């Protein structure tokens, strides 16, 4: 596992091209997440 | 491990508000399902709490040291992960054997806001080969596990990615 960018917690990996998509995040310490839920679930099927 | 899992209620508001952030963060991929699989939407078959005091205890020490680097903000968000290895995480927790030593922005533990991102980790690294069942990365039919997870940013480095 690398280290966060120097004086940062995480690194944001912001959308840049597709408009709809939402922002992913990376942590480097497995202390900064908390598991809090478990979803069991199918996909469907449109 | 001293991790229990509780059941929440279709009718308990907290399974209703982790149902809808859920269902309401779906989008479409542009591997056009290739990933994931080809959906809009999930059947929620359970909704389970991961209660262990001394994870618990770790993450809010954690969170500590990151507010008091940061003007007393943890910059606490709710994202998802999608792993094969959630068994192993809701027992031992995080740690660097569930890093993508491959990802993006290089070796570390990757959450996403959009749950359906997520689901393209469940089989594995680009789904895999898909459900151990039917070896199918759109299997409507396996049952599939996601974490909503409480996740510490503080000070979060921004990468604009085109
Ligand atoms: O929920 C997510 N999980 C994973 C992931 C990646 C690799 C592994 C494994 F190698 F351990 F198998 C396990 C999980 N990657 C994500 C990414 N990304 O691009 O890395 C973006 C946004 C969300 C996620
Ligand atoms: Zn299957």
């Amino acid at each position: 596992m690398a280290h966060s960018p120097p004086g940062h917690h995480s690194v944001t990996g912001r959308p840049s091209v597709n408009g709809l998509a939402l922002a992913e995040y990376v942590i480097y310490r497995g202390e900064q997440a908390y598991p809090e839920y478990l979803i069991t679930y199918q996909i469907m099927r449109p | 491990s001293g991790t229990i899992l509780i059941d929440l209620s279709p009718d308990d508001k907290e399974f209703q508000s982790v149902e809808e952030e859920m269902q309401s963060t779906v989008r479409e991929h542009r591997d056009g399902g290739h990933a994931g699989g080809i959906f809009n939407r999930y059947n929620i078959l359970k909704i389970q709490k991961v209660c262990n005091k001394k994870l618990w205890e770790r993450y809010t020490h954690r969170r500590k040291e990151v507010s008091e680097e940061n003007h007393n903000h943890a910059n606490e968000r709710m994202l998802f992960h999608g792993s094969p290895f959630v068994n192993a995480i809701i027992h031992k927790g995080f740690d660097e054997r569930h890093a993508y030593i491959g990802g993006m922005f290089g070796a570390g533990i990757y959450f996403a806001e959009n749950s359906s991102k997520s689901n393209q980790y469940v089989y594995g690294i680009g789904g895999g080969t898909g459900c151990p069942v039917h070896k199918d990365r759109s299997c409507y039919i396996c049952h599939r596990q996601l974490l909503f997870c409480r996740v510490t940013l503080g000070k979060s480095f921004l990468q604009f990615s085109a």
